[PDB]
RNA sequence: UCUGCGCAUGGCUCAUUACAUCAGACGUAAUCUGCCGCAAAAAUCUUGCGGUCUCCGCAACAUUGGAUAACUUGGCGAAACGC
RNA sequence: CCGGCGUCUUUUGACGAACAACUGCCCUAUCAGCCAGCGAUGGCCGUGUAGUGGACUGCCAUGGCGUUGACGGGAGCGGGGGAUUAGGGUUCGAUUCCGGAGAGGGAGCCUGAGAAAUAGCUACCACUUCUACGGAGGGCAGCAGGCGCGCAAAUUGCCCAAUGU
């Protein structure tokens, strides 16, 4: 077809592996990006798709909707700490403890690391859902399933 | 790689003692799992009584006087699980071992044209190549060519006389319906209800005859027969209910008068 | 040294010995295994060999 | 020897690992295979499956495709244009995976061409049917670009797809 | 003595060690897996004889080839699970 | 004519191997800042591995953690469990079972499905044994036993009958 150079700035280009939409086709032509060529992916335990991956143009390797991550066993709550890094936000969780002895709790927070989708965009304080994929960095394990 | 097991570390369900010897077998590697196993040498020997000693169970079994699926074998060690039937003809019985009542390996004592019958529960099911369906078992047994009505969690009754599949019968709807392993073994019930919770285990709530309802896994239902009155195979020693505490302790008495 | 002599096709083999003055009147340097040498060199009863 | 591990590195915390525990055999790296271009040499290495994995060096073919047609014919590698990693690859004519590179292009005009029997196939064929401009003024020259789209340090054979307009387009104004 | 299988398990000891290790619960759609179990398997121009050009014609439990230890002979070294 | 064994490759249950994570863990602030030249946190493309991954190369971004105690130091193999307590607790765990790690101290390697094996190999270091001194070896935290050590701890016995491999 013809590049989209809004995305670009690579210099090994980028390209949605899943399924060619580098075709030269005049079925891309006079449309925003919606018969633009895609792949997508539900995820079955009642995680709504968004529009924005199934329309979309974006090309991510480290998200279930646009790509072969798959949700697995464990999936956690928690807010946003930071929205620093580029596609990866700062999530803290915070429960509660309980010692026998003085009969009385304690608050203690894991402040983890994630992988957050270029979908989504989550400002400080909103709270996330996120599951349990397959390793992604050193410390991220986590992606962003959903959004409160 | 492991090649040895202790006492305590093996199974109770083995009935083995503390005290005299230091090891258990271990089993070969076959249909069934460590744990929910019973290895050829323990029965021959602690249960049935034709061998006093570990070498005379080496003695006949691998000599070859004993079968189990209808296969003659020279094993000394080899697992039983479930549903299989044991037939030494030398003496010309036939056992079907099963889960009594009370976490206890049941040894069922059966007509001839019962033990050549069989029940396997489907764990998956895949296409292979050619086009050439599979039903894969829980004791990783291959059936070839099955129905195209098939499932997961369902069973499907085995002749051992010459080995095919006839008609399934599937986990659907109120069945009778027993369990494997997680401490309600051996105890027989309807299914009232299936629950369902994706990405995690499978709630099922069984109710079993004079009520009593409880909740069991799914992966813990393994069929047995459309209802109660059509059923394939023998039941073990008790029914499938279980008895309070107290009535357990009266009868022991009532008996211990005689 | 010694000389290990060996006939093969009958199997035959017997030890034979040779004096240090023979060597000493021919290179050893220029001798290394897997080279063939002439019956002259070993001073003789070994004559027309190789 | 060379190892995989987490635990002679630094924690998030900046702190560091301590060690109780001697490397694994399980763990291991092996040093990096070098496939150029020249005459055909496979090392193989025995690996923990019990089975062998094939090191290309020096590998001159590659078995390359044509996309949308769902064809494909064998074709010379002749050179690397391009690469995302590095310049210095490309200089040494290093074939690793999603390299831009050139072919000799000849299998693929004389497939396109046979694109009485016969010849009524051909009219149907060249009828709803097109091709991108600036794949045939090449395909004409006799040269092409194409991506290596599998691995060879590992399989010690490359093959590649041949690139089509939309990432075509890109590449070529890299140069 | 060649060949196959096992010897990595058991046994013994607590030195390192605090996001380590371990315990309960959980995942590996991110992978390997001998022995064991249930099983699967239609690529393959070969062999022999006769004539004869390295070519043909017939025939069809397929009728295949080459070494190496023990051993024998000469031995070596102070000794050597050394040659 | 039939039976019982044996083997190649493919296939997937089992027995295991290898990774990752949710939650929990003694004292110390007269240890408060820690982390990035040479990877610290992340993105992008590759490389490597049986495999995921800053595991690693190159490029780009400037992050990551901390009084809810990071970082550093001291003491300690972890758990099941032991002792003591009316209750709440207090204290112990070197040691039979399970899990991890080690084989004089370190590193490297082969073979194998599985090992970074040590009654397997290679090298160095600390020790140590033979030799007509040209060379050749040894690794008990396996069972006995000996020396040393300290307040402190068994026979150079018999047997594969039993229990396992």
């Amino acid at each position: 077809h013809s590049v989209d150079l809004t995305l670009q700035h690579e210099k090994a280009y980028q390209r949605q592996t899943a399924v060619n939409e580098n075709s030269h086709n005049p079925n891309k032509k006079h449309v925003n990006m919606s018969g633009h060529i895609r792949y997508s992916k539900k995820i079955g335990l009642g995680f709504k798709t968004p529009k924005s991956a199934i329309n979309g143009k974006y090309i991510d390797r480290k998200c279930p909707f646009t790509s072969d991550v798959s949700i697995r066993g464990r999936i956690l709550r928690g807010v946003v700490h930071s929205t620093k890094m580029k596609r990866s936000i700062v999530i803290r969780r915070d429960y509660l403890h309980f010692i026998r002895k003085y009969q009385r709790y304690q608050k203690r927070h894991r402040s983890l690391t994630v992988h957050c989708s270029p979908c989504f965009d989550p400002k400080p304080g909103d709270e996330v859902i996120v599951g349990q994929c397959r390793p992604l960095s050193k410390t991220i394990r986590y992606n962003v399933l959903e959004v409160v | 790689t492991k090649k040895h097991l202790k006492r305590l570390y093996a199974p109770k369900d083995w009935m083995l003692s503390k005290l005299t010897g230091v090891f258990a077998p271990r089993p070969r590697a076959g249909p069934h799992k460590l744990r929910e196993c019973m290895t050829l040498m323990i029965i021959i020997r602690n249960r049935l009584k034709y061998a006093l000693n570990a070498a005379e169970a080496q003695m006949i079994l691998r000599q070859g006087l004993v079968c189990v699926d209808g296969k003659p074998r020279k094993d000394t060690k080899y697992p039983v699980g479930f549903m299989d039937v044991v037939e030494i003809p030398r003496t010309g019985d036939r056992f079907r071992i099963l889960y009594d009542v009370k976490g206890r390996f049941a040894l069922v004592k059966v007509g001839e044209a019962e033990g050549n019958i069989k029940l396997l529960k489907v764990e998956n099911v895949y296409t292979s190549t050619g086009r050439i369906p599979v039903a894969m078992t829980h004791d990783g047994h291959r059936i070839r060519y099955p129905d195209p009505r098939t499932h997961r969690g369902d069973t499907l009754v085995y002749n051992l006389k010459e080995k095919k599949v006839v008609d399934l019968i599937k986990s659907s709807n109120g069945k009778v319906v027993m369990v494997t392993g997680g401490a309600n073994r051996g105890r027989i019930g309807e299914i009232m209800s299936i629950e369902r919770h994706p990405g995690a285990f499978d709630i099922a709530r069984l109710k079993d005859a004079a009520g009593h309802e409880f909740a069991t896994r799914a992966s813990n239902i393994f069929v047995i027969g459309k209802d109660m009155q059509s059923v394939p195979v023998t039941l073990p020693k008790q029914q499938g209910l279980r008895i309070n505490v107290i009535q357990e302790r009266e009868e022991k008495l009532i008996a211990a008068e005689a | 040294m010694k000389l290990n002599i060996a006939y093969p096709r009958n199997g035959t083999v017997k030890q034979f010995e040779i004096t240090e003055e023979v060597l000493r009147r021919v290179s050893l340097t220029d001798y290394r295994l897997g080279n063939e040498v002439d019956g002259a060199i070993f001073g003789d009863a070994f004559r027309g060999y190789t | 020897g060379i190892v995989r591990s987490r635990l002679h590195k630094r924690k998030i915390t900046g702190g560091k690992t301590k060690i109780h525990r001697k490397r694994m055999k399980a763990e291991l790296g092996r040093l990096p295979a070098h496939t150029k271009l020249g005459a055909r040499r496979v090392s193989p290495v025995r690996a923990r499956g019990g089975n062998f994995k094939l090191r290309g060096l020096r590998l001159d073919t590659g078995n390359f495709a044509w996309s949308t047609e769902a064809i494909a014919q064998r074709a010379r590698i002749l050179d690397v244009v391009y690469n995302a990693t590095s310049n210095e690859l490309v200089r040494t004519k290093t074939l690793v995976k999603n390299c831009i590179v050139v072919v000799d292009a000849a299998p693929f005009k004389l497939w396109y061409a046979k694109h009485d029997e016969l010849k009524r196939k051909w009219m149907l064929r060249r009828e709803n049917h097109k091709i991108e401009k600036a794949v045939a003024d090449q395909l004409k020259e006799g040269r092409l670009l194409a991506r290596i789209t599998s691995r060879p340090g590992q399989t010690a054979r490359a093959d590649g797809a041949l690139l089509e307009g939309a990432e075509l387009q890109f590449y070529l104004k890299k140069l």
